[PDB]
């Protein structure tokens, strides 16, 4: 055909930690959640199929699974990680998923609580039709 | 692999 395609979607990526008044038995000091979303409420459920956060293996049941929205962990821990997040889409060709490696780090005590925001840009050249009405309903 | 966790940047 004459024409061709390049859809561009934006992904969000976080996390919050704060130090906790009082540890928990296990020795956890911090409180912390990460997340995956849309810019400004965009509702990425109509190209997310699920996100994926694999927790450091110290973790009960290290893989998170997030079928539907809010895509987001929420634990107590003692440090920070380097911690995989997939984020698989609703369609049957290539890409199947992406990965991306975030970098969930927790202050020392006595400093500022963590509040950091990560932004990803995805393209996909050419998508099928089905899964390019996806991507433009976000 | 081992020791992967920290506290700070």
């Amino acid at each position: 055909m004459a024409s061709s395609c390049a859809v561009q979607v934006k992904l969000e990526l976080g996390h919050r930690a704060q130090v906790r008044k009082k540890p928990t038995v296990e020795g956890f000091t911090h409180d912390w959640m990460v997340f995956v979303r849309g810019p400004e409420h965009s509702n990425i459920q109509h190209f997310v199929e699920k996100v994926v956060f694999h927790l450091h293996e110290s973790f009960p049941r290290p893989k998170r699974v997030c079928k539907d929205p809010p895509y987001k962990v929420e634990e107590s821990g003692y440090a920070g990680f380097i911690l995989p997040i997939e984020v698989y889409f609703k369609n049957k060709e290539e890409p199947r998923k992406v990965r991306f490696d975030y970098d969930l780090f927790l202050h020392l005590e006595g400093h500022p609580p963590v509040n950091h925001l990560r932004c990803e840009k995805l393209t996909f050249n050419n998508p099928t039709e089905d899964f390019r009405r996806k991507l433009l309903k976000a | 692999g081992k020791g992967g966790k920290g506290l700070g940047k």
